[PDB]
């Protein structure tokens, strides 16, 4: 089975993702240009959030020898750590994505042994490949490739590939993109000779309402975390809580984009169905409504049409809907698209966890 | 069968054994020069082709024949150019990699005329890229600004450049 | 096209008070204020009765607002992407040219309900650069079909060709 | 822990911020045009103010040589200090001294002392100047706004090494957005001549703005090396500032020195923005006004976020203030603010009490 | 300390300030239309007032040569000065100049008939002109003069000519909705023989706000505190005893203000958000009473809401013959209530530091 989240959020003028030149990221959907926030930015912000802080047991880095030397008080294990890294096949050094404690303890106890370089390199490769008990590894996956150009021909590598269990698409505006440019000049505190004109810089920004899309596979999440079951549900609840309550950390010091969404639809499938095509037609603001209500109304229309379209009785689907204080109804006219209108995030987490299985949020806060 | 970092797939290489046949064995003579190109690597053949070109012996410019013997690096450098800025290990404009073979095969009919430089030149061969490349510039810059058409105009002025050594 | 020409003529037939009343209603719709609605109706609705291709209510209202604000003289051959392009040359190529170009190319991302302030500042830089002539009929005919690619495709093309001179 | 201040303020027809040509800054929020005041304008008007005079300390300039010569009096040392600043790494591309230098002004004497030594040459003096600047980060302004400074590797001496120069900022300020449609006008002016013996244009706008400030208490305390007393004084003086300052641009032509009509001070562990309340522009009716509709929609969004998002185990406490309670909050709820007060001095008293317990005179007497 | 002047004043049906078309200028405050009189019109109307005649210093002209020409010896109309001022950059345009009255005349008419020649007297006129700051109108209004670095002599240097303004002026807005009216005029003919007129006008009661700095005034008068009170007194008489000089031959709008609040406070406060709600008439009361009452309510709210310690802002409320009280609720909003302008002037000068009106006129 699958767990699916739909999400409608409106943002203040900001720059939550920029390219090399210094402008907001943009896309072309349905023949017109729209603002964009990259998916990987969202996964990074969720991974480094404060509602996910219990759940980082791993590292994605190339400074493994800093971590090995940090697993020491006084013993000089810097040159030998880098050395065994270079005979390992990580030669710029390759980015390695594995758990913290496993590499820390095992590199501390293996690098400090007086054994051969080949055997200790084989053991380091084995413990790097075997340290696949980490939550970000299960959510986001892992691929590592030993560079055979400079690799010793004695030892052999093992299976290391990790299949991920989270699929998030890029954040796409519900309407046309309207880019803007801001001109700044710096000043001098003390008067003096001063400039001729004053070199004008340029800061690009825009504002938009975003439709975000989330998908969670429970079976692969269970299979990646071995025989554990409670950790899967706790990860699902923690990810929902974080993604509901985390923003990208862009230029937030001068563009405070701390808004929170006005509508969350949650769903359960066996097959992934994305509802991004509700906004192929651009949304034109009319005098009556606002951008948010028309966006969720068009989303409701597409949801209603798909629910009355591709629909099999042998596998029926259900879902709950959430809004703050229940101000924005999905079924604006007559349809009851969701059965369990919920006015709070905590009760939504409890309902999702109960639908997964016999789990309570206070129960699984121990793994 | 692959367009790697040091190769770009254009057509058969009729330009390799030319700033060479024309100085050591065979020289310049009137007839049909048949080219057989048999490729290999280790113990597996990949592609074998034939070709026929017409010559009479209309003088020789050693420098221009040398540039003609060294053309695949020029195509790699034309493909590899970034759209804007510069980045290491950048592949660069892969739609140009799609349109290289058509202009190459439109050029390649008068190989015996490019070899001796009767009426067709490097600059006359340069003009063949303009139609396809103007077709590409619409897709690679599908915007409706003054900057869009100006970038297309800069983009349509991309031509291969000759490299002798 | 006929019907436009009489609309622009009736706009030029206006007097001080009518231009002021359309000036005070800048940045607003029509349904809020009743004298503006009545004046626009008395100036527009007979033409829509007689001619089918008379301008839409929104585009006619917007053009009435801009004419009341700026009061340019009607003359054929003084259209906007020509005067833009004849003006852009007198600026520094390093700094001011991209600044004017960005404000000019911002129009391809806005709607007719949202195209009052950029047009206000563009005719502002005209009035700052000492111009008295403008083709209003051409602007109305391109705004009435502003949502088509060839119209803005010939927009900046007239621009490029006036700028390159 | 975060201190969050939300502010509503209506402004007279004025030009407080502008682009190159004189137009007020505009924004594209909610599908409609919004008037905009840049955040850097607000931060600089806070920094240069009568209430923030005592907690100064940081200076930002490109003219270190002038102040150094003034500190060292009659010593010449102009060309020598200019050469030392060039050798330090201050980039001089396009023959322009730039890279606005951010250091405290109580360490200028150390710069003049180290530069005016004769035992050491020029590389030594430049390295010592670099060590002085890279460890002079003890001002309230550097603690609040933060600092970044990247001298170039091209023109610097090879034998100069640069230490850690970054300080993370403790203040986040959003761009001011009007609650309704943006409506610029144009003013026409001519030059009068007194002796007997043409027309131009200027642009102005009027709008009621929504402002949002955020202060991180632990980062501010960490920035001042554990001086909790000075951090409390910094928060209090900043609140007095952001209440009682207006940006100084074209204030000689339009003296818009208007005061806020409502400030909500809240304490929470997560950043909260109320910008989505005004996603629908406020349409002025006959029976009400712009301001009270703005505060009413703000109160409605406060209810929605309070009963929809903030309902957790961690409680959120906020106070509301209006001058003599002239604008109360939502009429149908009347329970949003924990305390309703009619004075700003009691507001800063309550805030300083809620942080760690502080009296106004004991924090005033620390600088 | 800062001195604030807020005034509410009703005007006759008139057109005191016009745009290019012939309409009064209009502005948008609180979502509805309001009429508008610009800042520079009020500044120049106070400038030309008879109460400001005795302290009138400054020229603000752009042709200095004709002022140089006052000497009898006809040698400086088309002199080398018509090229030396060009080497000074005062160029098309001619780069208008905010300098004094006696200094230019005396010193220039000394130096511009000299044997110094080119590249020597321009420096002298620069030293006279870029230092000609001592004038009260400059002291309040400010000064600027940036020259053409592409059209001036290379051997001449410039000192500072930047004078910080001690006066801040806001535009005049209404307290009720703007109601534009079109008047049609038909011009007749004195001779029989074989044209409808389009003008606009309105009436509204207005609200204005000015600020003057005291220490900046004293500083820009080079430490002269004696003149920097005669200045403020002349300004106080002018802002209350002078109407703008628009179409006054056909619109006699010589009204006197009905409510003036004069305050003394360290930081400037604008009581302009009292008039977000337009004043709507009712059968019981008028426009002046409701406007002054709403101003009273907002003044009380600000005073009771923004302080609890010290600074009992000793501000004076002026109403002619106590005609319009500052609110009919709980009293004691203003320190004293004055039914005369000259008693107000004496009290304000007494707050300045004991300065007497009868003794300060001898300054200038």
């Amino acid at each position: 089975m699958l767990i699916e989240i739909h999400m409608i959020q409106n943002h203040s003028p900001a720059n939550l993702n920029r390219d090399d030149l210094g402008a907001p990221k943009t896309c072309y959907f349905g023949g017109v240009l729209r603002s964009r926030i990259s998916s990987q930015c969202i996964k990074r912000s969720i991974r480094t959030s404060n509602d996910f802080k219990a759940l980082l047991g791993g590292v994605r880095t190339r400074r493994l020898a800093d971590l090995i030397q940090q697993e020491a008080g006084e013993t000089e294990c810097w040159k030998k750590a880098q050395e065994i890294l270079n005979k390992c096949g990580f030669k710029t050094k390759m980015l390695v994505f594995m758990s913290k404690d496993k590499i820390k303890d095992l590199a501390r106890i293996v690098l400090d042994n007086s054994l051969g370089l080949t055997e200790a390199a084989q053991q380091v490769a084995n413990v790097i490949a075997q340290a696949t008990l980490a939550p970000d590894i299960a959510l986001c996956g892992r691929m590592l490739e030993p560079n055979d150009k400079d690799k010793d021909k004695k030892v052999k590598w093992s299976n290391t590939t990790v299949e991920a269990a989270l699929q998030v698409a890029h954040a796409i505006s519900t309407h046309i993109a309207r880019p803007e440019i801001d001109y700044f000049v710096a000043a001098d505190d003390v008067p003096g000779e001063d400039a001729g004109a004053g070199h004008i810089g340029e800061s690009m920004f825009a504002s938009a309402c975003f439709y975000k899309y989330f998908s969670i596979d429970w079976e692969q999440l269970v299979k990646n975390l071995k025989g554990d079951t409670n950790l899967a549900a706790h990860t699902v609840g923690a990810f929902l809580l974080a993604a509901a309550k985390t923003n990208p950390s862009g230029k937030q010091n001068s563009f405070a984009a701390h808004n929170y969404p006005d509508g969350i639809l949650v769903e359960f499938k066996n097959s992934p169905i994305s509802y991004a095509n509700a906004f192929v037609r651009p949304v034109s603001v009319v005098k009556e409504s606002d951008l948010v209500e028309q966006s969720i109304g068009q989303l409701s229309n597409y949801v209603n049409d798909i629910r009355l379209g591709y629909y099999d009785e042998q596998s029926p689907v259900i879902g709950f809907w959430f809004s703050p204080n229940n101000r924005y109804p999905l079924g604006y006219k007559h349809s009851k698209l969701a059965s369990r209108n919920i006015g709070n995030l905590n009760e939504l987490v409890g309902a999702v966890l109960d639908y997964i299985g016999g789990f309570k949020w206070e129960e699984v806060q121990k793994s | 069968l692959m367009s790697n970092d040091r190769y770009t797939f254009a057509d058969r290489d009729w330009y390799s054994p030319l700033f060479s046949y024309l100085h050591a064995e065979g020289n310049s003579r009137q007839g049909k020069l048949w080219l057989v190109g048999f490729a290999s690597d280790k113990a597996k053949s990949i592609d074998i082709w034939d070709k026929i070109i017409e010559l009479e012996g209309t003088d020789t410019n050693d420098e221009l024949l040398a540039q003609l013997a060294n053309r695949a690096t020029a195509l790699n450098a034309m493909r590899k150019k970034p759209l804007r800025g510069d980045f290491k290990k950048s592949v660069g404009t892969p739609q140009i990699a799609d349109i290289i073979p058509h202009a190459e095969n439109r050029i390649a009919i008068n190989a015996g005329k490019m070899t001796e430089n009767r009426g067709y030149s490097w600059q006359d061969a340069d003009t063949e890229y303009g139609e396809l490349l103007t077709k590409v510039a619409y897709s690679l810059e599908p915007a409706q600004t003054v900057d869009a058409r100006l970038k297309r105009g800069n983009f349509i002025s991309r031509k291969p450049w000759p490299i002798i050594p | 096209n006929r019907g436009t020409v009489d609309f622009i003529a009736s706009l030029e037939n206006l007097k001080e008070g009518d231009l002021g009343i359309l000036r005070k209603l800048r940045g607003a719709r029509l349904d809020e204020k009743l004298p503006g609605f009545d004046l626009f109706s008395a100036l527009w609705w007979p033409l829509r009765q007689k001619n089918q291709r008379a301008p839409k209510r929104e585009v006619a209202w917007l053009i009435a607002k801009l004419f009341a604000e700026f009061r340019f003289e009607q003359r054929e051959g003084a259209t906007l992407p020509i005067l833009m392009g004849g003006i852009c040359r007198k600026l520094e190529p390093k700094k001011e040219l991209p600044r004017v170009l960005a404000r000019f190319d911002q129009l391809a991302s806005l709607d007719i309900m949202q195209m009052e302030e950029p047009l206000s500042v563009i005719m502002g830089i005209l009035r700052k650069h000492q111009q008295v002539c403008l083709d209003w009929v051409g602007l109305t005919d391109v705004l009435s079909f502003w949502e088509q690619e060839p119209v803005k495709r010939e927009w900046s093309d007239s621009f490029i060709k006036a700028y390159k001179i």
